[PDB]
RNA sequence: CUUACCUGGCCUUGACAUACUAGAAACUUUUCAGAGAUGGAUUGGUGCCUUCGGGAACCUAGAUACAGGUGCUGCAUGGCUGUCGUCAGCUCGUGUCGUGAGAUGUUGGGUUAAGUCCCGCAACGAGCGCAACCCUUUUCCUUACUUGCCAGCAUUUCGGAUGGGAACUUUAAGGAUACUGCCAGUGACAAACUGGAGGAAGGCGGGGACGACGUCAAGUCAUCAUGGCCCUUACGGCCAGGGCUACACACGUGCUACAAUGGUCGGUACAAAGGGUUGCUACACAGCGAUGUGAUGCUAAUCUCAAAAAGCCGAUCGUAGUCCGGAUUGGAGUCUGCAACUCGACUCCAUGAAGUCGGAAUCGCUAGUAAUCGCGGAUCAGAAUGCCGCGGUGAAUACGUUCCCG
């Protein structure tokens, strides 16, 4: 806005892992208020990931968090009827934000039969380096390499 | 734009209902019909007594109707009479049988009603309009209101086009709930159409709000 | 054995306050010994009244009607009391029905 | 549809006119406005001409028109095409 | 462009009259094609059943593909004075709107 | 012993505390039993292992009104003044928490020409 | 609303008034089981031959000091364009603005 | 019916008011002709007051001014309403300045949401607007103990059911509280602005009413009133059918879907606000069902509408135009009503359409908000996906004003 500084709501904490990262994961998947579906969800697809290789959930989704989460960005600045794109560092919460939308994305557009399964699917791929949230994050650091000279 | 009625906005706050009875839903209409049945009849009877207010209440089964005129002596009658035929004619309208009241009124310029009557007849006489709202205002602050204000639009002076004119003095915070505020319209019937006369007069703030008013 | 029930309905709960307080009282100069007055719950009637005479529906005026209800018990009455009940006069406003 | 337990409607000038016309033996059309009466099984083999809203318009009754009601045999609008 | 035309009870409207305003307001403002997604022109007779100079009141209203709707009034004594005035009107208006953004 | 009133989105609960072994009833009912939801139940427990002290009092609860969420806040809360009446010393740690606080967020009505209370109708411009 | 639908409603008012009483035995009788088959058919009948304007569906509510057809509001018995006049005029006991 | 439109059948001082004359209580029972409006027959009563020789009511018959008009003109008007726009502005008196139109005041610095406030200044003063007074929600206290409530006691066909209690929830009137009040900073040592303690709540706490001077010959002669024109055996009045529901098409606002964050089946929890005597109806039976019969308590914090649904637990479905979707059509019914053909709502059996996520473009929304889930009401015999309300679950994002508009 053009005044005053708006405060951050508070996420409480999961149930089972008591992660507040986790919490914003399940509020970001989560569509009309159905938050209890969204932790179900969720729950299996870190269950479905613990099968696959035994480590704790929480680390695993941290790890693969931190490898998605994005360096750089341009913010389109219109000067002499141009678009210069300009490259910008981003807030670690606009970080954690893009790299949470992007999962989400990728899975609902994989596919395999149930959310959580392809949520699964897609925490694994990103943890191996080959999904489409990956994807994202190298067009992002490849466009803001190309236009670099910028300050 | 447009505004709100000044008294409309202060029925619990300031100043209180012309009718006070209650009814079950379903005598409610009933009583409403009548009611405005005997307020027209009123209003035609009365027209020369320079009548202000009437009050409607329905104690148990019975009827009261208090009148406020300027002019008691018509009201009642010389003898007396006049009264006893006003009391047959609301007992013919209600079904219950009615006792009428009077309320004289001692300074009859500080009350809107009357002065609309009054600027209405002037221009019904054709007097000028502008001279005819500059003597109510007079008549008004002398009185002792801390405001006026009157508003005349229509055909005035036969003009083909219709305007509008209104002259203020004082103070009039129609927008200050607890202020008291008597508004007013009337219409004169001309032979080159209406014309409508509205009159507001502020006479000071109200303190202590509903419960000074004792409702 | 004998008890009084008294019911008030208005349109102004000061007026049936009023009226509840003056029942009350005279109850306590007779002597007998009287429970309430019981609010009981309000009721609502809301309206919707359109403003202009001929289209725009947006711009309407809503008013609202309530019903106001007291609820007065008198035990162990007098000939006295009650006589003197009968002889209190109603004003209006207020509804008062006595149920012996 | 009408309640069965009610029983089929038909109007009494109707009725009435339908049965001099089955006691009798003349085949003249009854001119009649009751679109809202029920074609009762009496009625087959005669005439009756139905007001559709400006004229009245013949109806010869069969054994397949018992049930539908009179006015389901006059249209009352006129459209041929656009 | 799809074109909306409405008039008033004073003013008579015909499918012919719809025809001959959707041809001649595209044939007028046939340059700007994808610019522009939508027509709506409006005809009222003021002091309907009286006459005068003007007596007569169209309006042309267009929405601009990005920028915000851009509306045009217009009085004259006759439809077609009406119409023309009005299309000249919203050409100036045009071209100004997109000289100013260019 | 100590009783405790929380308030929540129309949700009234009415709590008494009293030491004991750690039983808790909701309506002669079970906290399972009663709320399905874990999050419900976590909310209702937070208080009492915020003191680390769960297991060590008895609790006895009534609730009414609102639903599965509001009656949980009114609970927690109708718990958190519990414990301020029963210990003076509690209340600087449970308001740190927020408990202390009761929340007074409710619905917004729905308005004139508006189809709730914040949304209205489209207006197009196609 | 025009004298002449005023007076036509006024005269259908008149005569279902007349016939209720005819009406409500006929009803009746049509609905008791005791009653024989051709008596139920019989009421059937007469309830049918019974005039068009005995029946109270064809009534329809108008304001009362103006006749419109429209926005009646049963409990006050005035149109929306009478009832807020004489609710801001402060003739209508009890009803004031709502704001919640 | 509404109804103002059309086809046809009818009346003419009129369906409604006042003025004049004469006879009759008003009214009332039956049929007959007809589509009805209407017409022609036929029964019973003869009432209420009187200086009773005449009068009130309510009809009939004649005559004349007249009634009647949803006919025209909103560009002749009153009243009412929309919009710029809750935008923060708009103006006066006494002074001054200028030949004058006019100017100052209302301009300059900070500042506020704000012509809100503090400093200067040929200005000094006022009014209408801003804010406050009004309703609602959050915390607590007093009064009130019902029909509403159940903490300590007891009895229980374990149901606040009972004897009981006045604690708690609640109900509905009256009060308190919050004022930058206090601390640490900033600014001219001014207004004012940041960071803190305490508190349920901290810097307008969140919503609702409240519409300045004025603008668009803006809207409404069809709510109503009203000047001026028009018709008067019809542009007035009564009636039966039909129409307002038409269908080569084009637009605006919505509802339902295109499924697995889901469909179906079984079990199982938690609301708030309203409605009910010409009505809501416990409960038993009959029916697959819409419903019907008997019957019970309610003029209601007492009886009732009433089942809350999303939700949770278990099973199946396993990506198919499908166990997704429910348009259209064919049979059979219930109910409201004088009467469901044109043209009603709902129930059962059968059928199973387009649709597999939608061009350019464009809309709403900053928090208990959006999204989503169900419940009530006014109108109303019956007929809501519309309108006005109520509660349940419950988000995403604001670096910033550079380019977009007002
Ligand atoms: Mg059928
Ligand atoms: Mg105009
Ligand atoms: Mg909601
Ligand atoms: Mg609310
Ligand atoms: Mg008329
Ligand atoms: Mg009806
Ligand atoms: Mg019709
Ligand atoms: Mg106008
Ligand atoms: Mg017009
Ligand atoms: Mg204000
Ligand atoms: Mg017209
Ligand atoms: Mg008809
Ligand atoms: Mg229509
Ligand atoms: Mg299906
Ligand atoms: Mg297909
Ligand atoms: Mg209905």
């Amino acid at each position: 806005p053009r005044r005053r500084v708006v405060a951050a709501r508070e996420i409480l904490p999961d149930p089972k892992f008591s992660s507040q990262t986790i919490a914003k994961f399940m509020n970001h998947v989560m569509q009309d208020g159905k938050k209890s579906i969204a932790e179900s969800i969720v729950y299996g697809a870190l269950e479905r990931v613990q099968e696959k290789n035994k480590v704790d959930p929480v680390e695993f989704f941290e790890t693969t968090l931190e490898k998605v989460r994005p360096m750089v960005e341009v913010k389109a600045r219109r000067v002499g009827g141009a678009t210069y794109q300009v490259p910008m560092e981003v807030r670690p919460s606009r970080r954690t934000a893009l790299a949470m939308r992007w999962l989400v994305d990728a899975a609902a557009k994989r596919s395999e039969k149930t959310m959580a399964l392809r949520l699964a699917g897609e925490l694994l791929d990103a943890a191996e380096g080959k999904g489409a949230a990956i994807k994202k994050r190298e067009d992002v650091h490849r466009m803001a390499e190309a236009n670099k000279a910028f300050s | 734009g447009q505004k709100v009625h000044p008294i409309g906005i202060r029925l619990g706050v300031v100043k209180r209902h012309n009718a006070n009875w209650y009814a079950n839903p379903k005598q409610y209409a009933e009583y409403l019909l009548k009611d405005l049945q005997v307020r027209e009849f009123l209003t035609k009877k009365l027209k020369n007594a320079m009548v202000s207010n009437i009050l409607i209440e329905r104690p148990s089964g019975a009827a009261k109707v208090t009148i406020s005129t300027a002019r008691p002596g018509i009201v009642i009658g010389k003898k007396g009479e006049d009264i006893e035929k006003l009391q047959r004619e609301l007992t013919n309208i209600m079904g219950v049988p009615a006792q009428v009241s009077i309320n004289e009124i001692d300074r009859p310029d500080l009350d809107a009603r009357l002065v609309a009557e009054a600027i209405a007849s002037q221009l019904e006489k054709r007097v000028m309009f502008r001279r005819a709202m500059k003597r109510a205002v007079q008549n008004t602050m002398r009185a002792g209101a801390k405001g006026i204000k009157v508003e005349v639009s229509g055909r005035l002076g036969g003009a083909e086009i219709a305007r509008t004119e209104w002259y203020r003095e004082g103070r009039v915070p129609l927008h200050t709930l607890r202020a008291d505020i008597d508004y007013a319209t009337m219409r004169a019937e001309t032979t080159y159409g209406t014309i409508g006369v509205k009159v507001w007069i502020f006479r000071g703030e109200i303190l202590g709000g509903m419960k000074q008013v004792m409702n | 054995n004998q008890r009084i029930r008294i019911r008030l309905k208005s349109f102004d709960h000061r007026l049936i306050d009023q009226s509840a307080q003056e029942i009350v009282e005279t109850a306590k100069r007779t002597g007998a010994q009287v429970c309430g007055p019981i609010p009981m719950p309000t009721r609502i009637e809301r309206f919707n009244v359109l403003t202009s005479p001929h289209v725009n529906k947006d711009a309407r005026d809503q008013y609202e009607i309530r019903t106001y209800k007291r609820l007065i018990d008198i035990v162990q009455p007098t000939d006295k009391t009650v006589d003197a009940l009968m002889k209190l006069d109603l004003a209006a406003g207020v509804d008062v029905q006595i149920a012996l | 549809p009408r309640s069965l337990k009610k029983g089929p409607f038909v109007d009494a000038h109707l009725f009435a006119k339908v049965e001099a016309a089955v006691a009798s033996n003349s085949r003249k059309p009854i001119k009649t406005w009751s679109r809202r009466s029920m074609i009762l099984p009496d009625f087959v083999g005669l005439t009756i001409s139905v007001h559709n809203g400006r004229n009245h318009v013949p109806v010869i009754v069969t054994e397949h028109m018992v049930g539908h009601k009179l006015g389901e045999f006059a249209p009352t609008r006129t459209y041929r095409g656009h | 462009m799809n074109i909306e035309i409405r008039t008033d009870k004073n003013i008579h409207n015909s499918e012919r009259l719809i025809t001959y305003v959707r041809a001649e307001l595209t044939q007028e403002f046939q340059r700007h094609s994808e610019r522009i997604t939508h027509f709506s022109v409006h005809f009222s007779d003021e002091n309907g059943d009286k006459g005068g100079d003007k007596d007569i009141h169209c309006m042309i209203e267009a929405r601009p593909s990005g920028l915000k709707p851009v509306a045009v009034h217009h009085k004259a004594g006759n439809i077609d004075a009406s119409i023309h005035g009005a299309i000249e009107k919203l050409k100036r208006s045009l071209e100004h709107t997109f000289e100013k953004k260019e | 012993t100590n009783y405790g009133t929380g308030r929540r989105k129309t949700a009234t609960a009415r709590v008494f505390l009293s030491a004991g072994t750690g039983k808790l009833v909701i309506n002669n009912r079970t906290l399972e039993q009663y709320f399905g939801r874990e999050t419900a139940r976590m909310v209702v427990r937070q208080p009492l292992e915020l003191l680390e002290a769960t297991e060590k009092y008895d609790l006895y609860i009534t609730v009414k009104g609102g639903g599965i969420g509001g009656q949980a806040g009114a609970i927690r809360h109708g718990i958190t003044r519990a414990l301020i009446a029963a210990d003076e010393t509690l209340k600087p740690v449970l308001r740190q928490a927020g408990f202390v606080t009761r929340d007074a967020r409710e619905v917004e009505r729905k308005k004139l020409g508006l189809r709730k209370a914040r949304k209205r109708p489209q207006f197009s411009k196609r | 609303a025009k004298k002449g639908m005023i007076n036509r409603e006024l005269k259908r008012e008149k005569t279902v008034a007349k016939y209720a009483a005819k009406r409500a035995e006929l009803k009746a009788t049509i609905a008791n089981v005791n009653a024989s088959d051709e008596e139920r058919f019989e009421a059937m009948l007469k309830l049918q031959a019974l005039p068009r304007n005995a029946s109270p569906v064809r009534l329809r509510n108008r304001c009362g000091l103006t006749g419109r057809p429209h926005g009646y509001f049963r409990k006050f018995g005035l149109s929306r364009n009478k009832l807020r006049d004489t609710v801001m005029q402060g003739d209508v006991p009890g009803v004031v603005k709502a704001s919640w």
